[PDB]
C-alpha cells in the first residue's frame, strides 16, 4: 500500500516532471547595485515564496503522502534549503558563471561581496552548476536527483517505506540513462556521479544554513521555523 | 504550532 | 597513471592492505568521568588516527598523483568524515554501542555529558544501524571510505587547474566499477546492484552531514578543551 | 607550511 512502488519508470518520470513547482519571479526594481540588506532582502523573499511551493510540490513527490504528517515535517525541515538549492543550480546551468535565481534576478560571484559568507556559498553553487552543465544533466534527472534529497536528508534522523521509494527512483533513474542509450558501465558510473554531487548539495546547505542563523539577527515566521529547526 | 503544518494539511 | 591501470580485484586488495589500525584510548576506567577528559580522550585519539589515515590516503589509488596542495585540500575536507565511517564501520556488531576504541565502548546515555554530544552520538548510531541492517562488506567499506577521500573537497589546467579534477573522476569511475564487481561478485541482480550502491552513496550524504555538524561544535569550543596543533589545524580549514 | 603538508611531504 502506497501507490508510489506500483508505478512504472516512465509514470513516476511525468508524475514528477508535472509536480514541477513554478519560477517564480523577484521584485521589478532594476536600483542598482544593492546593499546588504536590499541583496540578502529579495533572495530571503524569493526564498519564503519558493517554500510555499515546495511543499505542495512535495506533496505529489509519490510516497512522500503516505508518511505521517510529523514525517513529512522532519524531511521538509531538514531538506528544505537542499532542494531550494538544487533548483537554483538547475536553473543556473544554461548561464555559466551566473546564479538565476530568478529570471529577472541573474547574479555573479562579484555582486556578492557585499555579504559576509555570500561569495563562498557562490563559487560552491557555480561550481555545482558547472558540474551539472558538464555532465548534461537532463530535466528528468533531475526532478529524480531532487526528490532523492526530500526522502533521503531525514530519512536517518528517524523508514523502511522511504527506502523502498528511494530504491523505486534509482530503477527511475536507471531506466532514463539506459533509455539515453548509456552502456552498463556508464550507467552505474553516471548514477554515482550524480548521487556523489549530492553530498556536496548537503554540505552547501550546512553551510549557508550556518550563517542564516548566525546572522538570523527580515525573515519571515515559516522561514525563521524552518530555520530554527536546525538549532 | 508550526506555520509548516497548516501548509502541509491543506 | 597506475589507479587507472588496476583490475577490480587489484583495486580491493590495494584498499585492504592499506587500511590503518584500530588505536586504543587512554580511558582511566578507575579515573571520574568529565567533560573535559572524555573530550580528551577521542581528542587524543582522532589525533593519533590523523597520522594514520595521513599515510593511508597515500594509499589510496590515485591520491599520489595529485599536486601536494591538492592533497591538503582533500584532507582537510574529508578528515572528520574518513574518522566518522571508521568509527561507525567498528561499532556495525555493536548495536546502541560506538566502539571507539577496543577499550572505549560508548552508548548515548554517557554522551549526555557535553552539549551537542547525544545528537552526534544518535546520528552516528543510526548510521551504524544502517550498515549492519544492509550487511556492509569490508571491500565495501574501503570503497566508501576512499570515495570520500576523493570526492569531499573536489568541487572546492588553470586558475585552480582543472585537470586534476579529472583525473580525481575517472578515478571515482574506477572505484564505482569496484563497487559493482563486488557487488555482482556476491550474486546480486543488476536491479540489486545499482540499488546497493544508491543505498551506499546515500548515506554519505548523511556522513557529511555529521561531519558539518560535528565540525560546527568542534570550532566552537575552541572554550578552553585541548585540541592538538594538527587537529587545530584541520579545523581552521573550515572557516578560511 | 602546514603540519599536514609535512606529514604528506615526508
Ligand atoms: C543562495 C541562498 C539562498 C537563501 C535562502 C534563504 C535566505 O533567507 C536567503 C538566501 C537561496 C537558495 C535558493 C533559492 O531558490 C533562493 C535562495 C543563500 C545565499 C547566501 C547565504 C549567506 C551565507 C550569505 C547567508 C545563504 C543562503
Ligand atoms: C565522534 C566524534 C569524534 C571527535 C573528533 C574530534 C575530537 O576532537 C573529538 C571527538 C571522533 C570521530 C571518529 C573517531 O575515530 C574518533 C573521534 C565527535 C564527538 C563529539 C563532538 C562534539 C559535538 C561534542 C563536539 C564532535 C565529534
Amino acid at each position: 500500500n502506497s501507490l508510489a512502488l506500483s508505478l512504472t519508470a516512465d509514470q513516476m518520470v511525468s508524475a514528477l516532471l508535472d509536480a514541477e513547482p513554478p519560477i517564480l519571479y523577484s521584485e521589478y526594481d532594476p536600483t542598482r547595485p544593492f546593499s546588504e540588506a536590499s541583496m540578502m532582502g529579495l533572495l530571503t523573499n524569493l526564498a519564503d515564496r519558493e517554500l510555499v511551493h515546495m511543499i505542495n510540490w512535495a506533496k505529489r513527490v509519490p510516497g512522500f503522502v503516505d508518511l505521517t504528517l510529523h514525517d513529512q515535517v522532519h524531511l521538509l525541515e531538514c531538506a528544505w534549503l537542499e532542494i531550494l538549492m538544487i533548483g537554483l543550480v538547475w536553473r543556473s546551468m544554461e548561464h555559466p558563471g551566473k546564479l538565476l535565481f530568478a529570471p529577472n534576478l541573474l547574479l555573479d560571484r562579484n555582486q556578492g561581496k557585499c555579504v559576509e559568507g555570500m561569495v563562498e556559498i557562490f563559487d560552491m553553487l557555480l561550481a555545482t552548476s558547472s558540474r551539472f552543465r558538464m555532465m548534461n544533466l537532463q530535466g528528468e534527472e533531475f526532478v529524480c536527483l531532487k526528490s532523492i534529497i526530500l526522502l533521503n536528508s531525514g530519512v536517518y534522523t528517524f523508514k523502511d517505506h522511504i527506502h523502498r521509494v528511494l530504491d523505486k527512483i534509482t530503477d527511475t533513474l536507471i531506466h532514463l540513462m539506459a533509455k539515453a542509450g548509456l552502456t552498463l558501465q556508464q550507467q552505474h558510473q553516471r548514477l554515482a556521479q550524480l548521487l556523489l554531487i549530492l553530498s556536496h548539495i548537503r554540505h552547501m546547505s550546512n553551510k549557508g544554513m550556518e550563517h542564516l542563523y548566525s546572522m538570523k539577527c527580515p525573515l519571515s515566521d515559516l522561514l525563521l521555523e524552518m530555520l530554527d529547526a536546525h538549532r | 504550532h508550526k506555520i509548516l503544518h497548516r501548509l502541509l494539511q491543506d
